[PDB]
């Protein structure tokens, strides 16, 4: 019979298929390790599949996966439990230590560039003929901490270029610096830019960017990953939405 | 284990329920109160699965099917062997799928990221609800909702489908239909998009954002972008799921004849109603 | 902010695009700008690359759709009210069974649906070697190329290899709204339930599954945006908190993950199975099964 032929191979195929899917999906994250660090003892059935080599645009390198955990930096956490499978606590603070929902990895210090190998996101002020085209202009706008107190005010727009998007909110603190704020974690209303995850008192803990005209990836995903992280570790001071309602 | 970036991560924290009580791990999976109270449903809901299947004398999963109260049963409750088993087995799998959404939103906390998932899920529950729930309490008895058989649900959707003619003719299910093909059309375009930049030919660079984008526009003259086409894949995805509930909850409900006789409001439009000719003239 | 929809447009010089290998001489001038779909993506229509075979693809499908245009305007007696109110109705249909696989068919009675599918077939087929061709220019991977060609499989299937199989033409599918919609129930009827065809089910699963892992992924990318997750191709080259907290969130949830790259291997293969399983299923209908549900009695 064809047709019961043709079901038995499919079947043959498909678990084929499922088996080379999930090995290739293992090109980043294995092989497994035990809470401590070592190799753990059971790595799964699905082997490591062999190395391919990305070769990486103006002068980039390449990268090679499976490959040697890139992670080295120091974990500021400490086992709770005796047993596996538990929580490890902050030692420090976990938003400055980078840790939980605050972490942040070692990506290229270096600027994601475009398909020219220009920067891709730069400050509007310095991106040729960008400006707004709808919705409200955030610039100019004072910036409120989830403690519903004023963090600073809106001087710039980051915007990715290729994709023409605004990518980060420049603010300006009180002391006259200023950091770079996720668009996707900030809401801009008509008469401020409110900031969810970060009370005004934290504004000035958020990391730097070396250069004032450019981002790069490390930084980009120190910032990111501090102000998510605020969400949990800033809840202490995030005012009830009744509060915020007044 | 873990996988060798998890370690910072693992932190404490996130639960909606219990402090740190259930805040642990088992292998991979994350536990919390969410994830107790899934393995009870799911496993209380599996082993009154097994007693049904006892009491119909079958152990063949082709075989096994439990089937709600009959019409006659109403919106009351029913002997178990005669439409009660079902109704439990309803619950536990409400309770199963809510907490595993629930137990999703720990595992967003915890991770700090948003919410999306577990409300993109939502919706497959809700269309569950729909068929089990809303549409049989509205149309007066559980009768009407499908059996858990791996084939008997299927006899349930082509008697259920045909008790309206060729229920292609439901709009609403039409508008399904769009979502469900071209967000298989987007998912196939987006997989292959971002693997054709990440594997250029061989030897050459990897690819930029910025070529995906030419390949589209020349293509097609235009780019969603990288942020829309996720935005539109889970678009796409959710209004099928909305259009199916959608085309479900009303029929039987405000429509009951053939779903073909519906369009008739269309040709019987006045002003070309009695035109003579073309198929309807 | 779910960052469903954006909170601000902004706008600059328009993006003329890469050109590695492109003849920019075909390649058009950009459109305009729709603040409409800036919401949601990007703003900015065109250019469009238009070579010599992306205009024999749109002169082919104009003519195709021309053709059962046409003829839709006889059966409405050329009059544009009737027309309106019976565009649904109207069916362009295929040759009876008693000409076969032959072109002699008078034009009222299949020659005008033999000639549209003419048409069709060329459209479609020069549009799969532009797929190829623009990404060849490009350097990039033929992905779309072979994913594109699954989605043509079912087609040639159903109005091709199927009829030519069965030695008529008059088993293909007729140029209708609700036409063709009979037709797909008409089959499942004469082929006893395609509930009962198991490259069905397996088609079905993986429709399902494509709304289910772009549900997913969608809602993963957007979960994790905040950590610029959509810039997915860098988070490959150089892994981020996004893609690891992406990965960490299913496999915290079903035990298991996948990465940046390999999920869209998972997504490509998953949509790509659903009209490649369903060919299978519609071609081995009628020809080496008549009825569905006696082949399940026997397997
Ligand atoms: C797959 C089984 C059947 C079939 C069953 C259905 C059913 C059932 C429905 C449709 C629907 C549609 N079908 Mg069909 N359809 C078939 C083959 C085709 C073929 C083809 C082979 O070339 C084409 C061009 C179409 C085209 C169409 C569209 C007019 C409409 C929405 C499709 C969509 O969202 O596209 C993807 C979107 C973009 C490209 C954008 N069908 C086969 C023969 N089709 C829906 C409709 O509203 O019909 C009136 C619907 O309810
Ligand atoms: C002869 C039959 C009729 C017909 C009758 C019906 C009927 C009757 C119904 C549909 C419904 C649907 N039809 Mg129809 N339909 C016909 C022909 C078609 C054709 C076609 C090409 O011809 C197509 C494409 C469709 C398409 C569709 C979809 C739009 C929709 C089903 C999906 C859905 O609701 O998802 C919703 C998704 C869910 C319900 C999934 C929920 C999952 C839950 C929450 C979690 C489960 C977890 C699991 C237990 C875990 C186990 C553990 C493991 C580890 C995983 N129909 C023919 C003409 N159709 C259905 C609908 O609209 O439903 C609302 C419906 O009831
Ligand atoms: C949506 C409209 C109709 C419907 C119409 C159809 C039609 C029509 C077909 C199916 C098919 C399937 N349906 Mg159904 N089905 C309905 C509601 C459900 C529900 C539910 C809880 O709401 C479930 C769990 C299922 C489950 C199933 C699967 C057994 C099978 C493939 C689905 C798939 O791959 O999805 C995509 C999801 C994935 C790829 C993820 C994996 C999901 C796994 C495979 C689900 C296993 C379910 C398990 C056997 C159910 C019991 C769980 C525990 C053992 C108790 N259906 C509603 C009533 N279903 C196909 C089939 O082959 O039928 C035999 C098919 O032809
Ligand atoms: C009463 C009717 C029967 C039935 C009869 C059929 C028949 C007959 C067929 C299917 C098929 C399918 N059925 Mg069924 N089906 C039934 C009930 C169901 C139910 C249900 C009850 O819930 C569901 C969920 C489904 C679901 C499905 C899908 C999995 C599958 C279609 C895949 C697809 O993407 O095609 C859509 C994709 C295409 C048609 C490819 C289009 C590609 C070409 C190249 C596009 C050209 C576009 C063109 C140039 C014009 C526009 C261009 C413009 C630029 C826009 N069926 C009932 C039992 N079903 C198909 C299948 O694969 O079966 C195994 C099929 O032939
Ligand atoms: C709403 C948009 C789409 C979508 C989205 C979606 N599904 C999701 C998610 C999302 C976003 C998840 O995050 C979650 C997930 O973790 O996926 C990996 C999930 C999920 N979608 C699933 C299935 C699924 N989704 C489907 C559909 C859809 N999912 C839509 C197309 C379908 C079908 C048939 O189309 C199925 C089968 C699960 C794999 C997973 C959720 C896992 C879960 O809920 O686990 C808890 C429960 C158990 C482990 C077992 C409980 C057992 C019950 C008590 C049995 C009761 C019987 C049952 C009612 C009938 C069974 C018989 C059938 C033959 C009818
Ligand atoms: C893998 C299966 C899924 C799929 C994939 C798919 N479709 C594709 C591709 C892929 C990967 C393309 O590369 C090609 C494209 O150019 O996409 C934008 C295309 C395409 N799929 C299209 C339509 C389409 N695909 C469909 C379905 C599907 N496509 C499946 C769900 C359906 C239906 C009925 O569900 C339709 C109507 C076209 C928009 C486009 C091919 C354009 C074309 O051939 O046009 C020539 C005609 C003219 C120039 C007329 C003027
Ligand atoms: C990141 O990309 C994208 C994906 O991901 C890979 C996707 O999956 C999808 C989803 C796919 C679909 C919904 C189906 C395919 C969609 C289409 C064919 C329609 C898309 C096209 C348009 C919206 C309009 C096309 C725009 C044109 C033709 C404008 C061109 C402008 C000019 C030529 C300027 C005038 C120049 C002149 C007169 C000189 C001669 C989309 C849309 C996408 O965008
Ligand atoms: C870039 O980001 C992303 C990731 O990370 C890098 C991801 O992992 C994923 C997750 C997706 C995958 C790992 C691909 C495979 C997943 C599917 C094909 C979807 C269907 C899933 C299943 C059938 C598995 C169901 C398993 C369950 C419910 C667990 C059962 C529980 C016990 C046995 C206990 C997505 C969406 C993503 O977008
Ligand atoms: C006849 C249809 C067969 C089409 C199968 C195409 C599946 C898409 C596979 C993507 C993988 C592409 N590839 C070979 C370059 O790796
Ligand atoms: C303007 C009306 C267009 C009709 C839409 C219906 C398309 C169904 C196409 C099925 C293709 C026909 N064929 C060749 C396979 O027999
Ligand atoms: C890569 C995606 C994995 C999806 C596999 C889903 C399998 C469910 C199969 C049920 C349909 C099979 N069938 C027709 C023979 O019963
Ligand atoms: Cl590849
Ligand atoms: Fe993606």
């Amino acid at each position: 019979d064809l047709a019961s032929l043709a079901i038995y191979s499919f079947w043959i195929f498909l678990a084929g298929l499922i088996y080379y899917l999930q090995t290739e999906n293992m090109r980043e994250g294995y092989p497994l390790e035990n809470e401590d660090g070592t190799p753990a003892a059971n790595q799964g059935p699905f082997p490591l599949p062999k190395p391919k080599t990305f070769i990486l645009p103006h002068g980039r390198g390449t990268l090679t996966v499976p490959g040697p955990e890139s992670e080295d930096r120091p974990i500021a956490l400490a086992r709770t439990a005796v047993s596996e499978g538990f929580p490890h606590a902050p030692t420090g603070d976990p938003m400055k230590d980078g840790v939980g929902p605050a972490s942040w990895v070692a990506r290229r210090d270096l600027p994601e560039l475009d398909g020219h190998g220009h920067n891709k996101i730069k400050p509007m002020k310095a991106a040729a003929g960008f400006h707004v085209s709808a919705g409200k202009n955030p610039i100019g706008l004072p910036v409120r901490g989830c403690d519903l107190e004023i963090a600073g005010k809106v001087v710039d727009i980051w915007v990715d270029i290729p994709e023409q998007m605004a990518r980060f909110l420049e603010v300006e603190l009180k002391d006259g610096s200023t950091r770079l704020l996720p668009m996707q974690m900030v809401k801009v209303q008509s008469n401020r830019v409110h900031v969810n995850a970060l009370s005004s008192d934290l504004f000035a803990g958020i990391p730097t960017i070396k250069s004032p005209t450019e981002v790069t990836l490390l930084e980009e995903d120190k910032i990111c990953g501090y102000v998510a992280g605020g969400l949990m570790y800033a809840a202490p001071k995030r005012k009830s939405v009744v509060a915020a309602m007044l | 284990a873990l996988l060798s970036f998890e370690r910072k991560y693992r932190v404490p924290g996130g639960t909606l329920v219990g402090g740190n009580l259930f805040d642990f791990w088992v292998g991979p999976f994350y536990v919390g109160f969410f994830g107790v109270a899934t393995f009870f449903f799911a496993a209380l809901g599996i082993i009154l699965i097994a007693w049904s299947a006892v009491l119909q004398g079958t152990w063949n999963p082709q075989l096994i099917s439990v089937y709600p109260p009959a019409l006659e049963y109403g919106l009351g409750g029913a002997p178990l062997a005669k439409g009660g088993l079902w109704q439990i087995i309803t619950i536990c799998a409400t309770g199963a799928f809510v907490s595993w959404a629930l137990r999703e939103v720990e595992i967003c906390r915890k991770l700090g990221i948003g919410y999306h998932i577990p409300f993109a899920f939502a919706f497959a529950i809700l269309a569950y609800l729909t068929l089990v729930l809303f549409r049989p309490v509205m149309m007066g008895a559980w009768g009407y909702a499908f059996p858990y058989g791996i084939w008997t649900h299927l006899d349930w959707v082509s008697n259920t489908g045909y008790t309206y003619g060729n229920f292609h003719y439901n709009p609403a299910h039409m508008i399904a239909i769009s979502f469900f093909f071209t967000n298989a059309l987007a998912l196939a375009l987006h997989g292959a998009l971002v693997l054709s930049a990440a594997n250029p030919e061989k030897g050459k660079e990897m690819r930029t954002p910025d070529h995906e984008d030419t390949f589209f526009r020349d293509l097609v003259g235009y780019s969603i972008g990288t942020l829309g086409i996720h935005r539109l894949g889970l678009l796409l995805s959710l209004s099928a799921v909305f259009f199916s509930a959608l085309c479900m909850i009303i029929t039987g409900t405000i429509w009951f004849d053939q779903w073909v006789d519906w369009w008739q409001w269309w040709v019987k439009l006045p002003w070309w109603a009695n035109i003579p000719g073309g198929i309807n003239g | 902010y779910q960052n469903i929809f954006s909170q601000v447009q902004v706008r600059g010089p328009a993006d003329l695009g890469m050109t590695e290998d492109v003849n920019l001489a075909n390649r058009s001038g950009v459109g305009p700008f729709s603040t409409l779909l800036g919401w949601f993506g990007n703003a900015q229509l065109g250019p469009i690359y238009l070579g010599s075979l992306g205009v024999l693809s749109l002169f082919s499908g104009l003519m195709w759709f021309f053709t059962i245009g046409i003829w839709f305007w006889y059966q409405a007696g050329w009059n544009p009210a009737v027309f309106l109110r019976d565009l649904f109705f109207f069916s362009l249909e295929p040759p009876a069974p008693e000409y076969g696989l032959s072109f002699a068919a008078p034009l009222k009675e299949g020659g005008l649906w033999l000639i549209a599918s003419f048409f069709m077939f060329v459209a479609v087929w020069s549009w799969w070697g532009r797929t190829y061709l623009r990404a060849q220019a490009l350097g990039m991977g033929k992905h779309t190329a072979w994913a594109f060609l699954s989605a043509i499989w079912l087609w040639m299937v159903l109005g091709f290899i199927r009829p030519i199989l069965m030695g008529s033409w008059s088993e293909a599918v007729p140029y209708g709204i609700f036409s063709h919609l009979d037709w797909t129930n008409n089959f499942s009827l004469v082929h006893g339930n395609l509930f009962y065809n198991p490259f069905h089910g397996l088609s079905i699963a993986f429709l399902y599954g494509s709304a289910l892992l772009f549900a997913m992924h969608g809602a993963t990318i957007l979960a994790v945006s905040r950590f610029g997750g959509e810039r997915e191709l860098e988070q490959i080259a150089d892994r981020g908190t996004a893609a690891e907290r992406a990965a960490l969130f299913w496999r915290w949830t079903m035990g298991f993950n996948a990465t940046m790259e390999g999920i869209h291997r998972w997504a490509i293969w998953m949509a790509v199975l659903v009209t490649l399983t369903g060919g299978i299923g519609i071609l081995l209908s009628g020809t080496v099964v008549d009825n569905w549900y006696v082949w399940g009695q026997n397997h």
